[PDB]
């Protein structure tokens, strides 16, 4: 199923969690106390790291960023990884940015378990 | 430590400062404010329904 | 920021019979450019008016503002039009030739 | 406007029931209708103008 | 001189209020229930909480 | 004043700034922030309607002068109950006068 | 059934899979719509037992809780030989009651 | 190929300050405001007076040659497309008794327009605010038209 | 509204029971209230309601009165012997044929 | 400073109570549902036994349709292109005459006002700025204006106006000489159907059903379909209109042939919508319309949608086609398919063809076997195509086929395998997910030897992907594991060693629980693993999470444990495992933020699986029961009571007479609880107890019991009425002697009114 | 199949239709070569409908493939796409052409033998 | 329109606070409140038709309530006419205030 449905997934997941009113320590985020890396997908093929960091600083400082562009033509592949300073910031970003429309392209945001350093 | 200095960072659960070069405009699904408002209104209806419990 | 039912097509009731189209073009004129205006003729339609702005924005402005206007001792009913059906074919011939004009005109393909 | 006005005046003219008695309340005003307050405050202001006199 | 070309925050200088203030109480009738006097409406909190 | 201050900061003013005030003032400052503030902007003469209620509602109402909404709640009695218990002797002293120790709930906190 | 004439049955070849009824509907014959003297078992069409529908109330559509039987009459006049009695139309009643529900509460 | 930078890109800028397919360079700062005193603009062209414009109604006013997005199209080809911004700003002041006050003040600002904005026939600094006072005169580029600013009691 | 069956039951019930116990009466028909029975009887049913067209003199009186005592129909209608409903609609009708 | 009060910090509050419109649950994907408009009257070809065509009728035929579509698409491309060199677009006058209905005269009032109109946009903002006391003068126009229809007519809402507007004015029927217009008028009884009391609805519906053919299609649909296009349609209104459209469809049988495409253009959204009953309705009525209008009509009419640009209509078409093929039988429609799938113009056609086949298999299921070969031939040509979307969707098709044609048909798939197994090694991302779903379903259809080799091959790749984060990746691997590693022809420790550790590490997460489907899927897959490997290992893996907080998580774990021991039985467990099991059960029970049958049933089934080996634990069971039974109730009381109900069997057979007489009398004490939802469950327990401990041994001697019972019968609440009656009957039937004739006759006249 | 309240529009149309004249000589396809015939059909329809319609083409082709095609059913099934009278025509010109190729020895029709 | 109507409705629906017993007319009025609560524009149409046409109404019932020192009347209007009057009254006060009809010295005022 095409990825915008995979944004629908995470947003439904959040709202269901609030719907059952479940406590934060057992909130689905809790399984990643061990990661400051969050995946961005669906970025337009134009955004560079300047704009990405600028916008996503809104919840903290960024330790690292890796934007996978195709090396042969250098051009952005439209998805990236982001290492925030403190897990809580990534929780906030996953909550708030999952589904924002940038240049028409609705970007999807998520946790990352085992970020691979390339 | 260049720190955000611009006008007004909206509140969060953790109330953390936006980054050094935060482009400085609010782009957010609003889910923050939704959860805040619902957070207050839960307490509101708690009080309102208690007042009935004693009646 | 627009509720997507808004349109440059407005539908108006409670119209004084034999009002001057002049008067009326003015009324709706303070709001924006009028692409066109039509009034009913048969006794059923006599007294109702479809008014078409050339811009969605003047359209919404008008519909929200003049709504409930007192003209000639009566309040005016305004509404957004649901142009949800059609009454004629689209004239393949004229469409095709004007598009041939366009294509050879800007040498596209 | 005259339509509201006639509504109010006419409503103040009704048949007053109590287990067997009746009549039509055609002189006074029925304090109990939801807008008796506006009428009373009006009639007040009128008699106020009578006591004070427009100048004062 | 002003640096321009920045992304516009659609913000006014007028005072706003943060969402934690609002909606701290809901209801539209007097709390007195039309002068009802059988009901226990003296305080508004549980003595324990 | 605080309004002008939050303007000069362009910052929005929070609940701390009002915590002291939260319930003083004759319109009971916390009336600004109810859920319904907006409709209740369009209620007028609520005071004179509350008077003339006596001619439609049968029972008699002792609070005819005020309304809990547009006027806040001008009295607060949480201290009174506390100081009563205090001068009755505390929860232990009181319970001595009743069947509490009988039913032997191991503690009174569960009094519901 | 004999009560809403707008209802339809599968009417293909019977099979070997037995038929089951919801706890709600249970206790009745499927056709003569009585409540007595169960004699013989129901059998259902292969399709009407395919898929998720393994073990569904023939009538109510819900969970299988018990077996479905045939009254003595229907088996005496041999109305029990018309293949799957599986009702392949949901019917207006369930729809309308659910809709009025969603409206009310 | 291109190495990944950390520099900017108009994306957010474009979408946020874009209109009608014609991106505007200027943003209203937070002290955008609307005045109590009703300001009027008296246009003239070589001693020929032109009808007054009532510009107390918006906080920002775009003047230029592009009739689409501009508030006021000043039709001198020596006028750039997006030229100058009239702006009401709530600027603080001191009341004579020392208590701090603010008044809605009319300020003009140029977007680096081509040929220069003339304040009482002085060319002003671009991308910078300049207050307008009673009776003052304005001229943009080398247009044959000039303007005098007043308000109701002025 | 009222249907001729409820109407007839009303006639009979009244002539039996007298005009004073509307509770018993309204208990009789379903979807009818004692207040409604009382109103309907005094308004339409009771024999004293004179059901004919307006004389010229009756319309003279009506018009003249409704000019004398604006909008007070329960005050007028006894003076010309019809119900408030009759006086009201019929004055409306005269006013419309005039204009 | 009342200025401060006038200043409102940060609209009608009936939103709490007014019913929802489907315009709310909509997304942008359904947002296309209204931007569709009705077309010009369409021409029936089958007129007059196949009449010869009269020209100049403006009745659109297939030729006009396809030409109109060609112009649309091409012009869209040209618009996109002229964009590259450089809904608000202005229109034409012909465009307007296609917008507006009849009976309206066009006007430019002056040439000066039309020139003022020229200045209108000109400099609108710049203008010269914009009362007192004045008596009034009496006039009647306000009284004159009317806003509701006159008669026994339902209230007419403010937005249904532009539809029903005619009903506002009045005119005599004879003067309505256009007797078709008379028909239209009386047809606007539709409003009575829409809004109105149940009797209005019934009478109107009969009216229209039986006057249907008298009215005829043209008017009927021309005045119905605008409604269904309303943005402000609520639920009732919609299902009502579909009710009617159905009934008139059952009367007009052929006359619809000109109106099919309209009917679909409106019904289609019901095929894709979150309501269940809406889907089933729309599907059924398209079946009926397909049966009514002849096949050739359906085919010829809804071909041009295959190619249509917007995917919304492509998708909804594919679904509709599948329905009609179910109605008219596949072998009829098959050739048309074969054509579409091997279309050559543009690949969207091919994609929609393959989608059709998918939806057929999904819908009809095992009715497919006799055609499986033909279908697979139709569809496999996309398995290899260089386009990416066609490859993915084709694989999904194959998987749907297989899951329908379970065990059978493998000789028909044999042709397609290798391309699957080719693509499986060397694909990445999406195609991998699809091809995995396909081979997954195929495996059980295979034969134990062929299949065993194939299996042990695939489980290699499978292992690799447990850790992928992509959602559908995870879901597909779930279902696949279920099938392959749930096959007869595999081995215990292979699974036990290589599969179980990663499986349980990765898949048991709270994010799974919060999803809806993943819940079911994971439960079933774990269950399968159990039925292969035996319980002890699996259970011992997931027992402890019973003592997790997260409630949905506990719910899932207990519901699994339950279904497991429902299959496998409790033959296995050691002492300590059961210790932890019991404790987790109690703990989970000790928190029920919802009423949830799940944990209750879990308990009962766990016990009745354990058999007597539970006996040690009884008192704490009872201690729980009792503290619960008293605790501040609503839920927890009747909760515990239900538990008692289901546990009676064991808690008697293990001979707790002190406890038994306890429970008996203790309940007997509660019989006064003023909350029915509890009192019911009490009586239910009592029934359960009695059904094991025979009559003459009850500690509340039945003679004492029953007089306590008779007064509850007046309870008027459903649950209490029922449970009490059932108990009383069980007693009157079995015990039945310990009672008086007086008691009976009292219950006699006490029963007489329960029939309400 | 399941319902007897809706009428089989196959039988109905077969009754009320106006057919062509020579559609009754049975025809098999084994006696025939096809890829000779096709371009005739291609150009013919491309003319009738004045553009190219791959799905209509392949529709006729697949209709033609079974050992015995039904000219009545193919007439009907085409009636939708064509003018309806153009259907009976196009049939009244094909069906005999199949007769020709089937009486031929090679399986090739006579007009395309002269051609 | 809707702001007013909800105000009036809350006002009416107040009286039945205790809601323990009930009476026929009372229960009828509860129903009327609720139905009007579902379809505002329905109620508003009915209301305006009233203010436009009817000039002859039903009859009100009187009874005295007793304060032991001087009786005071207490009326009762029919439910439909109740609702209509309630609305009309909110409206009149809202305007009259906005347009400053009642000068300051007419003083059961809203502010104090
Ligand atoms: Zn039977
Ligand atoms: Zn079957
Ligand atoms: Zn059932």
């Amino acid at each position: 199923m095409n990825p915008l449905t995979k944004v629908k997934l995470i947003n439904e997941l959040n709202e269901r969690e609030v719907q059952l009113g479940v406590a934060d320590k057992v909130s689905w985020h809790s399984e990643y106390k061990d990661s400051a890396w969050i995946f961005l997908g669906g970025l337009p093929y134009e955004l560079t790291e300047g704009d990405i960091i600028c916008v996503f600083s809104q919840y903290g400082e960024i330790v690292n960023i890796n934007l996978v562009r195709d090396k042969k033509t250098g051009k952005s592949k439209g998805f990236c990884f982001l290492c925030y300073e403190d897990q809580r910031s990534t929780i906030l970003a996953v909550d708030n940015f999952n589904g924002i429309k940038i240049k028409g392209r609705t970007i999807r945001v998520d946790h990352v378990s085992n970020y691979r350093a390339p | 430590r260049p720190r955000y200095s611009g006008p007004a960072p909206p509140p969060n659960r953790f109330n953390i400062w936006p980054g050094y070069r935060w482009d400085g405009v609010d782009r957010s699904n609003g889910f923050e404010q939704k959860r805040f408002a619902r957070l207050a209104s839960k307490k509101a209806v708690e009080e309102l329904a208690y007042k009935w419990s004693v009646e | 920021r627009l509720p997507p039912e808004v349109n440059r097509i407005l539908y108006i009731r409670n119209l004084p019979y034999k009002i001057t189209a002049e008067e009326m073009y003015d009324i709706f004129g303070k709001y924006g450019p009028i692409r066109q205006i039509r009034v009913g003729n048969t006794p059923e339609t006599r007294g109702t008016a479809y008014v078409v702005y050339e811009d969605i924005f003047d359209a919404k402005n008008a519909c929200d503002h003049l709504s409930g206007f007192n003209v000639c001792n009566r309040y005016l009913v305004v509404l957004y039009y649901n142009a949800n059906r059609a009454f004629q074919k689209m004239d393949t011939k004229k469409k095709e030739e004007q598009l041939k004009l366009l294509k050879e005109k800007y040498g596209i393909n | 406007d005259h339509n509201i006005a006639d509504y109010m005046t006419a409503k103040n003219n009704v048949v007053i029931n109590y287990k067997d008695m009746n009549h039509t309340n055609s002189y006074g005003i029925i304090r109990g209708l939801q807008f008796a307050s506006f009428i009373v405050q009006y009639y007040g202001l009128v008699m106020d103008l009578l006591v004070l006199g427009l100048h004062r | 001189v002003i640096a321009l070309g920045v992304p516009n925050p659609r913000t006014s200088n007028e005072v706003q209020y943060d969402q934690r203030l609002f909606n701290q109480s809901k209801g539209m009738d007097s709390g007195f229930a039309g002068g009802e006097d059988e009901i226990y409406n003296v305080y508004d909190q549980a003595w324990r909480g | 004043l605080k309004r002008q201050e939050a303007i000069a900061q362009n910052r929005r003013l929070t609940l701390e700034d009002l915590e002291d005030s939260w319930d003083r003032g004759i319109p009971r400052i916390n009336t600004l922030f109810q859920k319904d503030r907006h409709t209740l902007a369009y209620d007028k003469g609520w005071r004179v309607r509350t008077d003339f209620k006596q001619y439609q509602v049968l029972k008699q109402n002792p609070f005819w002068w005020t309304h809990q909404r547009h006027d806040g709640k001008l009295w607060n009695l949480n201290n009174y109950r506390t100081d009563m218990i205090q001068a009755l002797g505390g929860v232990e002293g009181i319970l001595e006068h009743t069947l509490f120790k009988g039913t032997y709930f191991p503690t009174w906190e569960g009094l519901f | 059934a004999k009560h809403h004439p707008d209802l339809i049955f599968c009417r293909k070849q019977a099979g070997v899979a037995i038929g089951r009824l919801c706890e709600k509907c249970d206790g009745k014959c499927v056709i003569c719509d009585s409540y007595v003297r169960p004699c013989t078992l129901v059998r259902i069409c292969d399709e009407c037992n395919y898929g998720s529908y393994q073990g569904r109330c023939v009538i109510c559509g819900g969970p299988g809780v018990s077996d479905a039987y045939y009254c003595k009459e229907c088996t005496i006049q041999e109305k029990d030989r018309d293949g799957c009695p599986k009702i392949v139309n949901l019917g207006s009643s369930k729809t309308d009651l659910f809709y009025e529900r969603k409206k009310y509460g | 190929k291109e190495k990944p930078s950390f520099e900017l890109s108009g994306a957010l800028l474009e979408d946020t300050n874009t209109f009608r397919g014609v991106v505007i360079k200027y943003s209203e700062p937070p002290e955008a405001r609307i005045p109590k005193k009703r300001w009027r603009l008296y246009p003239f062209k070589n001693d020929e007076v032109l009808p007054v414009m009532y510009i107390h109604r918006q906080s920002a006013y775009l003047l230029g040659r592009h009739r689409r997005i501009a508030d006021i199209p000043i039709d001198h080809p020596s006028c750039s497309k997006q030229h100058a911004v009239f702006q009401y700003r709530l600027v603080e002041y001191t009341r004579a008794d020392g208590t701090v006050g603010r008044r809605v003040k009319p300020y003009i600002i140029d977007l680096g327009s081509g040929n220069g904005t003339f304040l009482n026939n002085k060319r002003i600094e671009p991308q910078r605010y300049y207050e307008l006072k009673e009776k003052d005169v304005l001229k943009f580029g080398f247009s044959s038209r000039e303007y005098v600013l007043l308000h109701e009691s002025s | 509204v009222w249907r001729n069956t409820e109407d007839e039951i009303l006639k009979a019930a009244v002539m039996k029971y007298g005009k004073n116990q509307w509770s018993r009466i309204a208990s009789l028909l379903h979807r009818k209230s004692a207040k409604q029975c009382k109103a309907r009887w005094y308004e339409w049913l009771d024999p004293s309601i004179k059901k004919t067209e307006w004389s010229r003199e009756e319309e003279e009186k009506l018009l003249h009165l409704a000019k004398l005592m604006p909008t007070q129909w329960r005050t007028i209608a006894p003076i010309i012997g019809r119900t408030a409903a009759q006086c009201l609609e019929h004055y409306e009708f005269l006013l419309d044929k005039a204009a | 400073p009342v200025a401060l009060l006038n200043d409102i910090p940060q609209y009608d509050p009936f939103a709490e109570h007014r019913p929802p419109k489907i315009a709310d649950r909509e997304d942008e994907y359904k947002k296309h549902r209204r931007t569709m408009i009705i077309s010009p009257e369409r021409l029936d070809p089958f007129a007059d036994g196949g009449k010869t065509p009269d020209p100049k009728m403006n009745a659109r035929t297939y030729m006009d349709v396809m030409r109109e579509q060609h112009l649309t698409k091409e012009e869209r491309e040209i618009r996109q292109q002229l964009a590259e060199k450089a809904r608000n677009r202005p229109l034409s006058d012909e465009e307007l005459d296609a917008m507006f209905p009849e009976g309206y005269k066009v006007l430019p009032p002056p040439a000066g006002y039309v020139p003022i109109r020229t200045p209108a946009r000109k400099l609108t903002a710049t203008p010269t700025p914009l009362t007192g006391f004045h008596m009034q003068t009496e006039d009647r126009t306000m009284k004159s204006v009317n806003d509701q229809p006159s008669g026994n007519l339902p209230f007419l809402k403010p937005d249904d106006i532009q539809y029903f507007d005619k009903l506002l004015v009045d005119v005599d029927e004879s003067t309505l000489s256009p007797e078709e217009q008379k028909e239209r008028k009386i047809m606007k009884l539709l409003l009575k159907i829409k809004n109105g009391t149940p009797p209005m609805r019934k009478a109107a519906l009969r009216q229209i059903t039986d006057k249907a053919r008298e009215f005829g299609a043209g008017p009927l649909f021309n005045q119905i379909l605008p409604l269904l296009m309303s943005p402000t349609l609520e639920d009732q209104e919609r299902h009502l209109l579909v009710k009617v459209i159905d009934r008139i469809l059952y009367k007009l049988d052929d006359l619809v042939r000109p109106y099919v495409h309209k009917i679909l253009v409106v019904i289609e959204p019901l095929l894709i919508d979150e309501d269940y009953y809406a889907r089933v309705e729309g599907r059924e009525i398209i079946s009926n319309l397909a049966k009514a209008a002849g096949l050739a009509t359906m085919i010829s009419t809804m071909r041009p949608d295959i190619d249509n640009m917007d995917e919304y209509v492509r998708n909804t078409t594919a679904r509709a086609f599948a329905v009609v093929a179910s109605a008219l039988g596949i072998p009829s429609l098959l050739p048309f398919l074969k054509a579409v799938c091997k279309s050559k113009k543009s690949w969207q056609a091919r994609h929609t063809g393959i989608k059709i086949v998918q939806q057929i298999a999904i819908l009809m299921g095992c009715a497919i076997l006799p055609h499986l070969r033909s279908l697979v031939e139709i569809i496999e040509h996309g398995l290899v195509d260089e386009q990416q979307k066609v490859r993915t969707i084709s694989a999904l098709a194959i998987a749907a086929l297989a899951e329908a044609a379970t065990p059978y048909g493998i000789e028909s798939f044999d042709s397609v395998l290798k391309p699957l197994w080719k693509g499986i090694r060397q694909h990445r991302g999406k195609g991998l997910a699809a091809f995995l779903k396909a081979i997954g379903y195929l495996i059980p259809l295979m034969d134990a030897e062929y299949a065993n080799y194939y299996t042990r091959e695939v489980m290699l790749i499978l292992i690799r992907e447990f850790q992928s984060p992509d959602e559908e990746m995870k879901k597909i691997v779930l279902k696949v594991v279920k099938q392959c590693c749930g096959t007869d022809g595999v081995e215990a420790n292979y699974i036990k060693t290589e599969i179980l550790p990663p499986f349980f590490k990765h898949f048991w997460q709270h994010r799974m629980a919060l999803d809806r489907r993943n819940y079911r899927q994971l439960v079933d897959t774990t269950v399968e693993l159990a039925n292969k490997v035996g319980a002890a290992e699996i259970i011992s893996r997931i027992v402890d999470d019973l003592k997790d907080e997260a409630e949905q998580y506990r719910k899932m774990v207990m519901e699994t444990i339950e279904k497991i021991m429902g299959n496998l039985g409790a033959a296995d467990i050691d002492h300590k495992l059961e210790e932890q099991l019991i404790d987790g059960i109690l703990y989970a029970f000790q928190e029920q933020t919802t009423e949830d049958s799940v944990m209750l049933n879990g308990f009962g089934t766990v016990v009745n699986a354990l058999g007597k080996r539970v006996k040690p634990y009884l008192p704490q069971i009872c201690g729980t029961v009792l503290w619960r039974l008293n605790n501040k109730s609503a839920k927890v009381r009747q909760q515990a009571a239900d538990l008692i109900s289901r546990t009676a069997v064991v808690m008697k057979t293990c001979q707790e007479e002190k406890l038994m007489g306890h429970l008996g009398v203790v309940l007997y004490e509660y019989l006064g609880e003023e909350y029915p939802e509890v009192l019911g469950s009490i009586l239910g327990a009592l029934k359960a107890i009695v059904n094991v401990i025979g009559m003459h041994k009850m500690t509340p001697p039945i003679k004492d019991l029953l007089p306590r019972l008779t007064p509850i019968l007046k309870n008027r609440h459903e649950k209490v009425q029922e449970n009490c009656i059932d108990l009383v009957g069980r007693i009157a039937d079995r015990g039945a002697e310990y009672v008086s004739a007086r008691e009976w006759m009292r219950i006699c006249f006490e029963l007489l009114e329960l029939l309400k | 199949e399941q319902d007897n309240r809706f009428s089989n529009k196959q039988k109905k149309l077969l009754k009320q239709l106006k057919f062509a004249e020579c559609l009754e000589k049975k025809v098999d396809m084994s006696k025939v070569n096809l890829e000779v015939i096709k371009p005739w059909i291609t150009k013919r329809v491309t003319e009738i409908l004045g553009f190219e319609d791959d799905v209509v083409i392949e529709f006729i082709f697949n209709q033609l493939e079974v050992k015995n095609p039904d000219s009545k059913m193919m007439q009907i099934n085409l009636t939708g796409f064509l003018n309806g009278k153009n259907a009976r025509e196009f049939m009244g010109e094909l069906w005999p052409l199949l007769l020709s190729a089937q009486e031929n020895i090679a399986g090739i029709p006579s007009a395309f033998l002269e051609l | 329109d809707t702001k007013l109507l909800i105000l009036a409705l809350e006002r009416l629906k107040e009286a039945y606070s205790v809601k323990s017993r009930l009476n026929q007319s009372q229960r009828e009025e509860l129903g009327l409140i609720e139905q009007a609560y579902d379809n505002p524009h329905e109620a508003l149409s009915r209301i305006k038709r009233h203010l436009l046409t009817q000039r002859a109404f039903k009859e009100v019932g009187i009874e005295f309530m007793d304060l032991y020192s001087h009786l005071v009347p207490v009326y009762d209007v029919e439910p439909l006419e109740k609702i209509t009057d309630a609305y009309l009254d909110q409206y009149l006060w809202y305007e009259a205030d906005k347009r400053r009809l009642f000068p300051p010295w007419i003083k059961p005022a809203d502010t104090e």
